[PDB]
Parts: structure tokens; C-alpha cells; sequence
């Protein structure tokens, strides 16, 4: 009753304004959930247009949400209780049964809707590679459910016109899935590296590009020719050889001098993407 | 704009070149209103997925066809007899399933 | 390289194909031959050239002065030669690479975590003994003919 | 029982074929 | 020799590399790589 | 770090070391970029719908709320909508920056431009 | 968003023209700093675009610039024994 | 000196970077496993369904 | 979340994911182990088996 | 009810004309679905004659459609949710 | 220990029950870190002066029958808790 | 007090060393009323542990790096260290002493 | 060969020239011309 | 050169003519099986319930 | 589990007695 | 099926390791 309710928890809940129009729920593409009507009429050839995959003709009378949480039992002999170890959290299963489809008086066929709902089992060919079906979001008013996938659907037809269904009951079940990472796989690695939360191995968080290698060689040559007089004799006498080259490592950026023979001679410094840091005095 | 067509039909902002290559036009040159452009469909396209060999003597490397790479075994165990060459040409039989004296 | 096939013909119409690496080509036939005055790299190069394979081996290896391949496949002889010199072989595509068996030889490192994308981890440890294993295992251990006669 | 004895035998056979073709 | 390639293979990779370079230049002070960050719209444009 | 609105102050871009104002600038940028206005990311932005009757005006508020929660993970967002007289729909975004335990003022706001 | 023709030929600001403008009063175009910071890169891109547009002219020896004559000489079969750096540029064009 | 059997859900990075030429580093596990390079003897990738 | 693509080229024909491929195995070995593949396809009337 | 029905989706459905006759359902051979009754009376020897395999005396009162979609659940330890991988679509019963 | 047919009702107050449902759902996330184990919080069902046990939420289900703006306002809740081993408060060195 | 801040936010009374180390604060000195302090999160303290690869003649080793206070707090109870390390340091029990 | 250079892409030169030209366009409002200063992150990106 | 396993229902003829000295012609199957004389190595007739 | 592990020994053992008896 | 094939294989392995330690 409203005399036994706990007002402490009730008053902590948000107050929702009544919509001025009767609302019908629908299923939309995920990532298209936050898209408005981009066009007045749906264009099938283009994507992310903000149009629902399936529009409910009547709202569900009730919706059932189920959530199992999986613990694992270990029965140690001669103990009062089992040992419960948390394994995983499980997925929410949404079920709406006894959904009404009725067009008997309008003399309009329900077959397009049944085909639309059935087509959710077919693999959506992406570039040319068959992929998993559309990932859905159940939207009703301002509420959404989750990234979900249609798992089971059933129709019970009781009325026909010319063999076309016109009155049916629909039972359907959705299952919440893991939220797909909108962040790109490469972006995720890059932002993992930026926060220095990945393993380091002495390499730069960015492998030098060929243009970066050219520019680093330029900077190293500039510094070496400016500071040639202060270099140790063992460095200036190898720089006097016109057969000596400067090589920069692609992953670590270490700058090295190679003599006429072509072997490593000395380490000059480090080069990251922008500045050249000469070795310590 | 080509950016809008790429975003709508192909879903990728940088896919506009695919549209431009399909029409042979300069994107920087003005397209007249009511002009017919050809937009490729995503369903029927050659996937632009980079092919690698994850286990190579250099660790990782790009390949474009995988037939002019080190993965081609068209010459492994080659017996220069005419017979084997003809069967390489028709079906690509590399190894012989038998060698029995019998 | 395709090496075997299987098929259930009447109800479960299913065909299973099996393929192996190119080292299976070197393990094809038993041979008898002799090599003298050739390094490990040279011997591997000749063996690979006999089959149209490519070689990837940075270190030359020691110089073998006299040894005979007696009733052994080319892969088996290569296994023995690389094992006796502390080397190991690997096959990718067409190319066979020979490397040193050193505690620091994996150039690139990849780190995973148990909390993510791991389903099962079983770690086991055992005590060394000459009762079990092969003769090569106890040869790799302290057991060996330390005393020989020239 | 015999059905599964046979299944297990066949599993073992194919597992062994795995090993035969697993080792260089 | 061979013909050089004039187009960049992956421009999103270019954006990511430019942002990582933003981090490198500032010595680990610029760690925003998302579109809500200041430099992402500039780098993408 | 450079806050969103590019203002040349003292000859340079306004560089702030406080993450609260940087987060506020991120919120302003999110609501300064509409969907499709950005080239590289044509999906980032607030979905804007102007000339339509005020019946499903809470769906836009909810979508804006999810967009704000998604990108800006360092703040907590609550978005409320109200109907005004002529055509104005008043959206109020209540945000709190999780790092601080108190409401933090900004000295650039009181600055006279 | 914005088509290339307007940004490259009408605006000649390929970067600044592409910044968002819709949220008037709080947008990149409402702050002059955005125009200032992207000015140099727009200028560099426009100069490079003009050079690229003029590039096919540079492969015509009659109309080309004197810097490309030595570059085009190997394409026409003129190497050291037949070519000369001291040749007058009009003669180079004709040859 | 130790043997490790790792059965795990395949990912893209778990496909390209998991080769016997790499050194494995397992984290968030027992102390004697953490911080040590594990030499990969073999990798197997099975696909029975999705 | 896995979005797999598997393409197998054998002889002169290709098996794609979702067409006939039922299962697929792998092996990337170092020294003791080799590299092998075992993959199963649906062969209506055993045509490819023939 | 016709006062709660979503008129947006109803109007988008095709309008069917009443045949005016009591139609009976039947079972026909596939690849015979696009065939008229070429002969007045079925000939069992000749094929593709477009006659139903079985004619219903009385139409069904209701018909049930069932479609399970085969997804697979992967349980990864210390994860809030299981991993769901699409396996196949399934047949309609 | 199982409770069935628990009442949640805010239809007259026009208040969304979504925060409560989300709160109960976020009982499957691994929050607590005991050593190298991440697991949901250990609970206790307290009513007046009576406690139940160190328990964990095993299963929870909702049946929603009324909505406002898509937000649930009347639901029946079924939940099951399972008593676990009492965690050690003496650490390890003690 | 720093004890209260360590208890409420870090769950341990001896964790205050981290908080002071996170603020450069001499604890025995006075903190003015209304002065701002920075308290580390519990769950966000683990991402300050920098892991890098060190090279050795034996082999590659993953090594944790952080401020010493966090290192002591994480290794409290010697849970992270392997039992072999503990046994190694107690191998030399008999300690040579000098006599005068 | 000896193809004439179309544009300048020396990384440092681009940064310095960008700062100078930003000062030129703003008509002295932008005075941060230090190549290693606080505008180094933006110009470097 | 080939191998074939044949589980079937033992009939009188599939016991009295199914001998290791018979040539087996399994018809109505893969083309490489039909037409060939399959040498029988062993014949087992297992009786269970009925 | 252990019951079936054992049942499996019994099976494999008897299968390998079958092979011993199946061979000349 | 494959789950049990693997289980059976593992049973056999542990029964073989058992036999290694069962015999002197």
C-alpha cells in the first residue's frame, strides 16, 4: 500500500514528467540510438539514419528482466558451509510475451512485420564478410535497455485475410551483451600508452616515421657540426671520415655513429618525435 | 559533399576517396547541382583489411597478395619433371601423396 | 601443405582436411649421406636448397669437420645438428629459421593479465629424475660421457 | 556404454592423430 | 626504382599518431585522445 | 592543457593546470559540436532538433544525457528539460567533477574581457 | 560536412572552413583564436595545392619553369654526354 | 623448470602478438608467475562456433 | 567481442566463414612442435571430398 | 484496441482485398509453387503438374511460428557480463 | 534465503524506479578486490535487530507492469541470497 | 587528521604516509583550516605502479616502480613477494659478529 | 633525381614559421613566438 | 592406399559373403569408392540386445 | 568426474585388451 | 562431445601420470 511504503527511498527517486503523447516502444540499431530522424523518410541504402528497426504496434503489458549471478561452489569435506567463489555476473535476459498484433479490421497484412522480425537471425554481410546480426537497443520514451540481441521470437497467428496474417501474439526475448567499445582498437592502445599504463621496454610510445628519421638525422648533423670542437677526440676523428653515417633506431630513437667500416662506433644521444637530446657530459 | 556521402552510404568519413575513385572527378572541383554521382555500396566491396604474417623472421610484415610472399610454397619439393609442372598449372599440386616402389 | 583428408559420406556430410608445415617435407624420406668441413649454416643451406626452401639464420655456427647421416631424415639430421650446437629451428610459410637457444632470445614481449580474457591457467612443477624421460633428456642433464678416448 | 566406449575410443584415436601431426 | 605511395594508408592512424606526438612534445602532460579533448577536432580537421 | 574555447590571453592560448575547468571546457565543446559538424568524427556531437512540436522532448534530453556520460567519464551528468512560453526549451545540465570534494570557482570567469 | 570545392577554392581555408559553426555563441568560428591558429596551416595547404595544380604545366618544356629543365632532361634521353648545364635555357626548351 | 597451460579467449592482439617468438608476461596472478618471461612452446587457435 | 573472418584457399577453391566451414584448428610450434591445420567443412554429397 | 494501436506502423502495411471466397490452405511441392493446375486431373506419372500434395478439409484455427537464434555464451572469470558470440540463425518451426 | 513478489510502486508519485533497479543490477560487478580476486560486495540482510549472514546476491529478477516515459514505476522483484563463509578479520600475520 | 583521511578513503590507518607523500606535507606541521589536500583513491592507487622490463644476464624481468610508500602499502603482509625470496633472505641465519 | 621542392616540411621550420605567421595574422595579439614555449604542444601537433 | 570403415546391420548375406576373401563394391556413394574392389582386412559381427 | 575418469580407464584398458586379442 | 573428449583425454593423462608414480 501507500501507507506502508518507505518514504525515505521514494523521495530519493527522480520525478518524471508525464508525456503529452502516448508513447510506443521500438527496437533501434545500437550506435543509432542517439541519432534523431536524419531524414523525413527512411533510406535503406544509407546507414545510421536514426530510424527504428521494428516499431511496436502495441506496447507490452509487462516486461520480465532476469539476472543470474554465477558463483562456484567448492565442497571441502567436514566443513559447515561450502566455499563460494565468484565466477561471473551473467547477462540480463529481457522477455516480453503476449504482444498484440492486430490489423483484422484494417484488412492489412502483418507479413511485412513478421518478415522484419525474422530477418534478425540473418548474418549482416559487412564489407563482403558475413558478420553477426544487428545489435539492438530497446527504446521506450526516454528509457533504453542495453546493447541487446534478439535471441528468441515466436508468433501465434489466429486470423488471416487471403492467407496473410492479421491477428497474432508475439513472444520475444532479448539478451543484454557487453557494450561494444566505440573506442578504436588502435586508439585504445594509444591512450593506454599515453597514460603510461602499459609495459615499457625502453622504446618510444611512438615509432619514428621515415620523415621523422630524416628530420632527426638533420637535427643530429646540425648539433654535431655546431659542437664539433667540444667532442672527444675519439668522436671528432671518426666524424672527420666522409664514410661515416648517422643511424637512428626506429623504436628507441638512439642515435649512433657508424665509421667507414660500417660498424657501430659511438652513441651520440636520443631522438624522440620532436627534439634531439645529446648524451650526458 | 563527398564527406557526407561517405558518412551516410559507407559509414566512414575517410572512405570518400572510394567515392571519388568511383567517379574519376577532382574533389576540389565544383560539382553542379543535379549531377549524377556513383556511390559504391558497402555490401559488395573488396575489404581493405591489411594482411600480415604474425610470425616472420622480421616479426611482422605487410603482404598485398600473399602469393609473392614467403608463404608461397609453389616451389617446395619441386621435381623438375614436365609432369609436375603441368599439374602445378592446373591445380597447383605441390607435394606428391605417394613415392612407393611397389 | 595438405597431407590428409577424411569424410563421413552418408548423413553428416562432412570433410576434414589436414595440413602441415614445410618441415614435413624434410621429414619425408630417410637418407644416408656424409658431410665434411661444413659449418652449420652451410649444411642447413644445402639441405634447404635441396628442397627449394629459404634459410633465415644470423649466426654461422660451428664448423663440422666429419659426420655421417645414417638412416635419418633431413629433418632429423637437422634436429641433431642444431641440438648439438645449441640451436633450434622453426618454420614460417616457406622459410626455415635457425636461432640460438638462449634465455634472452624473444625480441618482442607481449603481456597478458589473468583478470581479462583468461579462462583457465594450470601451472605445474616436477622434480628432475633420470628414471623417466628419454635418453636425450638425461643427456641434456648432467648425465654425459665425460670420459672419452682419443 | 558400448556406444560411449566406441566414442571414447574414436576420441582417443583422433587425439592421437592430433599429436602425430603436432610434432615436428 | 619503385613508385612511392602518395596517399596515407590510414588517416585515423595519422590522427592518433599526432595526438601521441602531442603527449610526447609536452612530456606526458597532454593525455586527452577523445573528441571531447581540445586538440582532437584540430588534428582531425 | 588548452581548454576548449580558443582565447588568446597574454599573447598565448589559455593554458590551465586545473582539471575542473578543463572538464567544463570539454562539456562546452561537446555541446558546441553538433553531429556532422566535425569532419573526422561525424558521429560526435549533440543531436539537434529545432522545428518540431513539443511532444517527445524528453527523448532528446535523454540522448544528450547518454552522450555526456559516454565521452566525459570524469564527471557525473544530469540533464533536465523545461518548456518555456514561445518556443524556448530550457535544458539544464547539472555536472559535478568527481576529482574534487567541493564546488570549485574559476578566476578566469570573473575576469573582465 | 563541407564540400572540398568551397573550402579549397572559395574560402581557401581548407581547415578553418571545416570547423563547426552550428552552435552559435559557443563554436570555433565564434572565437577569433581558431581563425588565428589555423591560418598558417591553411596557407601552407593552399600554397601546396597551387603548386600541385600548376604541376602538369611543369612537364611541358616550352611552358615550364627553368628549375625543371634539368629534371626533364633524363626523361627525354639527354644525359651527360649529350646534355650540358651551360646550355641557354631557351635552347634547353627547344631541345 | 615450470610448465604452464593457458586456455583463454582469443582477441586480435592475442592473435598477432601470441607467437612462439615472443616472451609472455602474465600479470594479476601468483607471485612466482608475475614478472617472469614465459617461453611459448606452442599456440593453438580453435574455432567451433562464433 | 569477436567478429571473425576465416578464408581458406585450397587447390583452386575457397571456403569462407558462413559458407561451408564448420570448424577450424591451428598450431604454431617452435622446435619440438610444428605448425599444422585441421579444418572441417560441410560437403554436400561429398563433392569436395571427391 | 484500435485506440492504442500505433497508427504509424498500421498505415505502412499493405491493404489486402477480401477474396470473397472461403479459401482453404494446402501443401504443395516446392518448385511447384509457381504452377497452375496444368491438367484438369492429376497425372501421377508426369511431374510438375501443379497439384497440391495435401488439401486441408478445414483450415487451422491458429498457426504457431517459432524461431530460436543460436547465440553462444562464454563465461570469462571476474567479468560482470558473459561474452555472447553469434553462432547461427536457426530454422522456423 | 529467498524473497519473492517484492513490491516496488511509485506510479502515483510519478517517480522512476530505474535507479533502484540499476542499484540492484550493479550487484554483479566485481567491486571488492581481495588480493588478486575481484568479486561483488559481501552483503548482510538487516531488519530491525536481526541480521542474516555474510551473504551474496545469487539471482534477481524483475517483472515490470507500469511505466511513465518508459521508466518503470511498478515492479515485482524476486531475489535470492546465499550465505557464504564468514570472511577472516584477523588478516594473515595475526 | 591524516589518520581519519587514511581510514575513510584508503581503509587503513597506516596509509597516511601515502597521503602526506602525495601532498609534500610534514605531518607534524599544522594544516591551516580550509587548506586543500589531495587524497589518493584506493582503486586508482594501482595505476601509479609503473611496470617496465629490465634486462639481466639471466633474463627479462617485469619490475614495479612507484613511490616507496605505495610499494610498502602494496607489499604489506608480504603477500606479493614469493616465498622463495623470503627463504633466500633467511638462508644466512648465522651472522658473523666481531668480538672485542 | 633532382626534383624541385614544392613546400617546406622540416618539422622545426614548420613550428617556427607557424608561430611567426600566427603573430603576423593576429596583428600582434599573439606574442608567443618561442619555438620551445607554451605553444610548442599545439604547433608541434 | 585408402581406408574405409563400414558399420552396418549384419544380415545373412552380410556375414556369409562378407569374408576377408571377398571384393567389396560399395555402390551409390562417392565416385572413387564405386567401381573399386575394396580388399577386406577384418570383419567383426557384434551381437548386443537384438 | 572421478567416477567417469575411472570408467574411462576401464574402457581404454578393455579396448586395448581387444586390440591384443584382435591381432595375429 | 569435444568437451568430454578433452575431459577423457585429461583423465587418461592423469591416469598415466598416476601410473608413472604408481610403479617403481
Amino acid at each position: 500500500s501507500k501507507f506502508l511504503k518507505n518514504r525515505a527511498v521514494v523521495n530519493g527517486l527522480p520525478v518524471i514528467k508525464n508525456p503529452g503523447k502516448y508513447q510506443h516502444c521500438y527496437l533501434i540499431e545500437y550506435e543509432d540510438s542517439t541519432n534523431v530522424k536524419q531524414t523525413p523518410t527512411e533510406n535503406k541504402n544509407k546507414q545510421q539514419q536514426g530510424f527504428p528497426v521494428y516499431l511496436f504496434m502495441m506496447n507490452p503489458e509487462n516486461i520480465t528482466y532476469n539476472l543470474p549471478i554465477n558463483y562456484q561452489e567448492i565442497a571441502i569435506p567436514f566443513t559447515a558451509k561450502n566455499q563460494l567463489n565468484y565466477s561471473n555476473g551473467g547477462n540480463i535476459v529481457m522477455t516480453m510475451s503476449n504482444l498484440i498484433l492486430d490489423t483484422m479490421d484494417e484488412k492489412r497484412s502483418l507479413q511485412p512485420l513478421i518478415d522484419r522480425l525474422i530477418a534478425l537471425r540473418e548474418p549482416t554481410v559487412k564489407k563482403g564478410l558475413k558478420s553477426h546480426p544487428k545489435i539492438l537497443a530497446f527504446k521506450w520514451g526516454s528509457n533504453t535497455f542495453a546493447p541487446c540481441v534478439l535471441t528468441n521470437i515466436s508468433f501465434d497467428v489466429t486470423r488471416w485475410i487471403d492467407g496473410y496474417p492479421t491477428k497474432a501474439r508475439v513472444n520475444m526475448s532479448l539478451k543484454e551483451i557487453q557494450k561494444p567499445s566505440s573506442d578504436s582498437k588502435a586508439l585504445e592502445e594509444a591512450k593506454k600508452k599515453v597514460k603510461v599504463e602499459t609495459v615499457q621496454n625502453g622504446n618510444l610510445k611512438k615509432t619514428l616515421s621515415e620523415k621523422q628519421l630524416i628530420d632527426g638525422v638533420k637535427r643530429v648533423t646540425e648539433y654535431l657540426k655546431k659542437n664539433i670542437s667540444f667532442q672527444p677526440r675519439t668522436i671528432q676523428n671518426i666524424l672527420s671520415d666522409p664514410k661515416s653515417v648517422i643511424k637512428i633506431d626506429k623504436d628507441t630513437g638512439q642515435v649512433s655513429l657508424f665509421n667507414g667500416n660500417g660498424e657501430f662506433a659511438a652513441l651520440v644521444g636520443t631522438y624522440n618525435g620532436d627534439i634531439f637530446s645529446p648524451s650526458r657530459q | 559533399s563527398l564527406n557526407k556521402l561517405a558518412t551516410e552510404y559507407l559509414g566512414d568519413s575517410f572512405a570518400w576517396q572510394i567515392i571519388a575513385d568511383a567517379n574519376g572527378i577532382d574533389p576540389t572541383k565544383e560539382i553542379d547541382i543535379g549531377a549524377g554521382l556513383k556511390v559504391p555500396d558497402q555490401k559488395a566491396l573488396e575489404n581493405s583489411i591489411k594482411k600480415f604474417i604474425v610470425n616472420s623472421p622480421t616479426g611482422k610484415q605487410l603482404i598485398s597478395d600473399a602469393k609473392q610472399s614467403i608463404l608461397n610454397l609453389i616451389g617446395v619439393g619441386d621435381s623438375n619433371t614436365e609432369f609436375s609442372k603441368t599439374l602445378k598449372d592446373c591445380i597447383g599440386k605441390v607435394v606428391n601423396f605417394s613415392f612407393d616402389n611397389t | 601443405l595438405h597431407t590428409g583428408t577424411k569424410h563421413n559420406a552418408i548423413i553428416s556430410d562432412t570433410t576434414t582436411f589436414t595440413g602441415q608445415s614445410v618441415n614435413w617435407v624434410l621429414n619425408r624420406r630417410v637418407k644416408n649421406t656424409r658431410y665434411t668441413g661444413v659449418t652449420l649454416k652451410g649444411l642447413a643451406a644445402t639441405i634447404t636448397r635441396q628442397y627449394g626452401l629459404d634459410l633465415d639464420m644470423s649466426e654461422e655456427g660451428e664448423m663440422i669437420e666429419n659426420i655421417s647421416q645414417v638412416s635419418q631424415t633431413d629433418w632429423q639430421f637437422l634436429e641433431k645438428m642444431t641440438a648439438i650446437q645449441g640451436f633450434g629451428m622453426r618454420t614460417v610459410g616457406k622459410v626455415l629459421q635457425i636461432y640460438k637457444i638462449t634465455v634472452n632470445a624473444k625480441k618482442l614481449n607481449y603481456t597478458i593479465s589473468v583478470v581479462d580474457n583468461v579462462k583457465s591457467l594450470i601451472v605445474t612443477d616436477q622434480a628432475q629424475t633420470d628414471a623417466t624421460g628419454s635418453s636425450q633428456k638425461i643427456e641434456h642433464y648432467g648425465g654425459r660421457m665425460t670420459t672419452v678416448v682419443d | 556404454p558400448q556406444a560411449i566406449a566406441k566414442q571414447i575410443a574414436d576420441i582417443i584415436n583422433s587425439q592421437w592423430q592430433g599429436t602425430l601431426t603436432d610434432y615436428a | 626504382l619503385n613508385a612511392p605511395q602518395l596517399v596515407v594508408d590510414d588517416y585515423e592512424q595519422l590522427i592518433i599518431d599526432s595526438l601521441v606526438h602531442t603527449n610526447v612534445v609536452s612530456n606526458g602532460e597532454f593525455t586527452d585522445l577523445d573528441a571531447s579533448g581540445f586538440m582532437r577536432p584540430f588534428a582531425g580537421t | 592543457m588548452y581548454v576548449y574555447p580558443p582565447r588568446i590571453i597574454n599573447g598565448t592560448l589559455y593554458k590551465s593546470t586545473d582539471l575542473a575547468e578543463y572538464t567544463r571546457g570539454k562539456i562546452l565543446q561537446t555541446l558546441s559540436i553538433v553531429r556532422g559538424e566535425l569532419v573526422a568524427d561525424p558521429f560526435f556531437g549533440v543531436p539537434l532538433r529545432l522545428f518540431s512540436n513539443i511532444n517527445d522532448y524528453q527523448s532528446d534530453v535523454s540522448k544528450i544525457q547518454i552522450i555526456l556520460e559516454e565521452e566525459i567519464t570524469e564527471a557525473q551528468f544530469i540533464v533536465t528539460g523545461d518548456l518555456k512560453n514561445n518556443g524556448i526549451v530550457s535544458l539544464t545540465v547539472y555536472w559535478a567533477y568527481l576529482g574534487t570534494e567541493n564546488i570549485e570557482n574559476f578566476e578566469i570567469d570573473t575576469s573582465n574581457i | 560536412s563541407k564540400d572540398a570545392f568551397t573550402a579549397w577554392n572559395v574560402d581557401r581555408r581548407p581547415i578553418y572552413s571545416r570547423m563547426p559553426k552550428e552552435q552559435v555563441g559557443t563554436s570555433y568560428h565564434d572565437y577569433i583564436a581558431t581563425d588565428w591558429l589555423t591560418a598558417y596551416w591553411d596557407k601552407i595547404f593552399i600554397e601546396c595545392y597551387d603548386k600541385l595544380e600548376d604541376l602538369p604545366r611543369q612537364f611541358d618544356p616550352l611552358q615550364c619553369d627553368e628549375e625543371y629543365l634539368d629534371f626533364l632532361a633524363p626523361l627525354c634521353g639527354w644525359t651527360a654526354p649529350y646534355w650540358s648545364g651551360d646550355y641557354p635555357p631557351e635552347s634547353k626548351r627547344v631541345l | 623448470e615450470f610448465q604452464l597451460q593457458l586456455e583463454l579467449h582469443t582477441s586480435q592482439s592475442d592473435l598477432e602478438n601470441l607467437t612462439p617468438d615472443t616472451a609472455l608476461y602474465i600479470e594479476n596472478t601468483l607471485p612466482f608467475i608475475v614478472g617472469k618471461s614465459w617461453f611459448i612452446e606452442s599456440v593453438r587457435h580453435s574455432f567451433s562456433e562464433g | 567481442m569477436q567478429d571473425p573472418i576465416i578464408k581458406i584457399l585450397i587447390g583452386n577453391d575457397t571456403f569462407l566463414l558462413g559458407q561451408e566451414i564448420i570448424d577450424l584448428d591451428f598450431q604454431i610450434g617452435e622446435g619440438k612442435k610444428q605448425n599444422n591445420i585441421n579444418f572441417t567443412i560441410f560437403d554436400k554429397d561429398g563433392f569436395f571430398a571427391d
